[PDB]
RNA sequence: UAAUCUUAU
RNA sequence: AAGUAAUUAAUAUUAGUAAAACAAUAAGUUAUAAAUAAAUAGAAUAAUAUAUAUAUAUAAAAAAAUAUAUAUUU
RNA sequence: AAUUUAAUAUAACUAUUAAUAGAAGGUUACUAAUAAAUUAAUAAUUAAUUUUAAAACCUAAAGGUAAACCUUUAUAUUAAUAAUGUUAUGAAUAAUUAUUAAUAAUAAUAAACUAAGUGAACUGAAACAUCUAAGUAACUUAAGGAUAAGAAAUCAACAGAGAUAUUAUGAGUAUUGGUGAGAGAAAAUAAUAAAGGUCUAAUAAGUAUUAUGUGAAAAAAAUGUAAGAAAAUAGGAUAACAAAUUCUAAGACUAAAUACUAUUAAUAAGUAUAGUAAGUACCGUAAGGGAA
């Protein structure tokens, strides 16, 4: 097979922003939660952006009679709503799937496994939703593997002292600001 | 935020690092000389015939 | 000698640079991790146990071999025994005629 | 009936 | 304010070259052999067709058709 | 000293070739200004390079709206001080001014070229229904200075070749068609072209393949539904099978020749009704049409 309707897609190349450079005119309010999906978000069978369609877009072709009188028809995939169990998330995740995709999931032995397969083909035939799911699972796995220590209290201890010092000079200081200051330190 | 690396990807990276760590095959001056001499001999033989 | 070597075609020169003749590369398929792994053969990766495709794909390999033949630098290239390709006079001599030719 | 699906909170 | 242009094919006239022409890097097109659906066939054994070549047919002729031959190849 | 002829301007468009590069409108006003440096050659300078000021309102996307208006309140808080006047008991509570620190904001952005989605009909076939027109027009979406393609699961044929892409021959040949209308390759040889090869993949499975429904007029690679392999001892390629040959799918990157726009130069058996105004006048509710 091929992933033509996926890998054809192109997204505007964001310029790498240095810390000292000037701002863009429209900077967003809330930050980027998820990583950027290489292949954007489908602009044709937008039905499939909400689910795990397995790179199965709608076809259009011809109904043909005994007289060979051609008439345009479309061929939809066998989509199905299906709440499937994630071991990593410890909850079942309900989404639209192609019956094919459900079969693949069953073969691979789980939904998390299906999401996390490292092949490029899989990545292509994950949606934007599928990509987000993968990210959620992978991040959770990483957390499970590696808890922070294998600092917050120190910051909390120092904060009031820092505030007092600021006041003694003359200025007031708030927590959030303190946190912002001492993130990289 | 950058997506984390899955297990297979990490293993591949480790393998690549190990490969890099080994001594790299590099074409020595001596090897080039040996080749060049052989080429010359071949040319001489061609000229003769 | 060095000047003569330099005068060799580009692809051949590049090959010699990146797979030099000091290393005696294997005739048979090997581990992908091995130093003597033949770039023309499909070597097996030891962990996954999957045959990797040759580092030099078959066309490129053939071109390299033809270049070597032209400039008489065959034996410095690693062996093409277990790659099924023969070339020119050796191919002509060693081959069996087709069943159709011998027995119509 | 933890296949599916409809409704209400 | 109305037979124009492009890419092609066939004729004719002239001009260049000519059993060759165009092109010169090779490659190609046309000509130089006529046939036949096609095939491994193809033009005086001692001369004008009464000979020869091909297609049908055949042991080989004859028979229909078209083509080839009477110092210099067209 | 003057006249003529030809060429050149800040001051025409159009076609070609070459080279280079990938770019604000309107509205009406409390009109929407600028300042400098260094280097060059002989203080002012022109030129190059660099810095710097202001710049209203509207042009979907601070929030509205009946474009050039209204409302949000950054000549804002919040805090800390200082000066002032009042209340109640030197300390406390509110208001005004002036410094210091902290908190957010301004989409007018091309068009052509490219890729993807959906996809007509008139028309041709001297009718028309397969076929054609045509994957064209159109609408929709998305990208970049170009995009696309690209280092063979390619071609070929027992001899061999060796990314791409465009053109010439091959060739209107093979091929195909209600065998009608008509449609039509590839190998090979030439140019143009750039260093043109090179790993970035732990070598790829619901994949190849099969059935079935569709699918570039020849030549497939694609695709909905469902069955579904193999390890280089293998796998792809041709009705089929046997031999042979060739290549390695389900992981990737890539200048260059090309397209379009703009600029500059050069050439015009081009334009003065293809020679600069104006998308104005005017027509229409509107999209839109459009003079002299
Ligand atoms: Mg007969
Ligand atoms: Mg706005
Ligand atoms: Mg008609
Ligand atoms: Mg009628
Ligand atoms: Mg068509
Ligand atoms: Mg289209
Ligand atoms: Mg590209
Ligand atoms: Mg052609
Ligand atoms: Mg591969
Ligand atoms: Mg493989
Ligand atoms: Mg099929
Ligand atoms: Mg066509
Ligand atoms: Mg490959
Ligand atoms: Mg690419
Ligand atoms: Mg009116």
């Amino acid at each position: 097979r091929q992933w033509r309707l996926i890998e054809t897609r192109k997204i505007a190349k964001q310029p790498n922003y240095q810390v000292g450079d000037a701002k863009p005119l429209h900077m967003p309010k809330e930050r980027k939660k998820f990583p950027d999906y290489k292949y954007g978000e489908s602009n044709i069978f937008k039905q499939s952006n909400k689910g795990l369609y397995g790179g199965s877009f709608v076809q259009f072709g011809n109904n043909i009679s005994e007289s060979k009188a051609k008439t345009r028809k479309k061929w939809l995939p066998n989509v199905v709503k299906k709440g499937l169990w994630s071991e990593t998330l410890n909850r079942k995740i309900s989404i639209k799937m192609t019956a094919k995709v459900l079969k693949t999931i069953s073969k691979e032995g789980g939904i998390d496994n299906y999401l996390t397969k490292e092949k490029s083909a899989r990545i292509k035939e994950l949606g934007p939703t599928g990509w987000k799911l993968r990210y959620r699972v992978l991040k959770r796995k990483d957390e499970i593997e590696n808890p922070p220590h294998k600092r917050r209290r120190l910051m909390s201890f120092l904060y009031p002292l820092e505030k007092l010092e600021y006041r003694s000079v003359g200025k007031d200081l708030n927590y959030k600001k303190f946190v912002e200051l001492f993130a990289d330190v | 935020p950058e997506m984390p690396l899955t297990e297979v990807r990490k293993s591949h990276l480790a393998e690549k690092k190990e490969l890099a760590e080994r001594e790299v095959p590099k074409l020595t001056e001596e090897d080039m000389e040996a080749i060049g001499a052989r080429v010359f001999e071949f040319l001489e033989k061609q000229k003769r015939e | 000698y060095k000047q003569y070597f330099d005068s060799l075609p580009l692809k051949l020169k590049s090959f010699f640079q990146r797979y030099p003749p000091s290393i005696k590369y294997s005739p048979v398929s090997t581990s992908t991790k091995a130093i003597n792994a033949n770039p023309f053969l499909p070597n097996k990766h030891p962990v996954t146990q999957r045959f990797h495709d040759p580092k030099y794909s078959l066309r490129r390999m053939s071109d390299v071999y033809k270049l070597a033949l032209r400039y008489g630098v065959e034996e410095f290239l690693p062996p093409i025994e277990n790659t099924k390709k023969l070339f020119f006079e050796e191919k002509y001599n060693k081959k069996t005629l087709m069943k159709g030719v011998l027995l119509p």
